[PDB]
């Protein structure tokens, strides 16, 4: 009957309106973890500069003292 | 009747074209998720040898302190 | 079929609320990401001009 | 025919959201070991300040 057809129609409706809910999170997560994917390849790069610069710089510490 | 006959299948194929495009999203969101936990497991293998690095620092200068000191005396 | 649809929304919410809390713990992975950033910045800054001192130092004491 | 399509969609579509529980679990279990990770990185990077600061103020008085 009508009725029946309606209601669920409108059920699948609303039931992918909350499947695009779904979908836009994951879309937006993949974003989110791509830009900070950029901040840690500056880290990971300042980082190996730091680890260089203080192994030379100890290395002439000990230098020093001998 | 008949129009209600008719206003019934197209409900019936607007359902049915609802399905398909929950289909292709679902499609999507799992692809997208794969593709975010591969990054994730990616970027957790930078932070590896960044935390390996700050060791490293700590260790060299906590080695260039003693020098400094032994230095200055 | 109703029935099934509406344990199928069910799914979908529950999945919902399960990435709503995803996306809280990612955005503050990126306050965390930030801030780290700043101070790795800082940090290899700071071993530049200690190793600059420090090679002086090889000199005057050597 | 439409009703047969109707259906398995529905039931497949179900099976996929299954999937993506799956998939949204592991996501924020990685990312709650990532964020202890990076702050235990955090730590030892203020620490790190720290100690960098020392030594480049006691070298600076040296030279
Ligand atoms: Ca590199
Ligand atoms: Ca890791």
């Amino acid at each position: 009957a009508l009725s029946e057809i309606e209601t669920r129609h409108s059920e699948i409706i609303k039931l992918e309106n909350s499947i695009r809910e779904l979908h836009d999170m994951f879309m937006d997560m993949a974003m989110l973890v791509e830009s900070q994917g950029e901040m840690i390849d500056r880290i990971e790069y300042n980082v190996e500069h730091a680890v260089d610069y203080v192994e030379r710089a100890v290395s002439d510490t000990k230098k020093a003292v001998k | 009747l008949e129009e209600m006959q008719r206003r019934a299948d197209q409900l019936a194929d607007e359902s049915l074209e609802s399905t398909r495009r929950m289909l292709q999203l679902v499609e999507e969101s799992k692809d997208a998720g794969i593709r975010t936990l591969v990054m994730l497991d990616e970027q957790g293998e930078q932070l590896d040898p960044v935390e390996e690095g700050m060791n490293h620092i700590n260790q060299d200068m906590k080695e260039a302190e003693k020098n400094l000191k032994d230095l200055g005396k | 079929s109703n029935r099934r649809l509406q344990q199928t929304q069910a799914q979908v919410d529950e999945v919902v609320d399960i990435m709503r809390v995803n996306v809280d713990k990612v955005l503050e992975r990126d306050q965390k990401l930030s801030e780290l950033d700043d101070r790795a910045d800082a940090l290899q800054a700071g071993a530049s001009q200690f190793e600059t001192s420090a090679a002086k130092l090889k000199r005057k004491y050597w | 025919a439409r009703e047969n399509e109707m259906d398995e969609n529905l039931e497949q579509v179900s099976g996929i959201i299954g999937n993506l529980r799956h998939m949204a679990l592991d996501m924020g279990n990685e990312i709650d070991t990532q964020n202890r990770q990076i702050d235990r990185i955090m730590e030892k990077a203020d620490s790190n300040k720290t100690r960098i600061d020392e030594a480049n103020q006691r070298a600076t008085k040296m030279l």
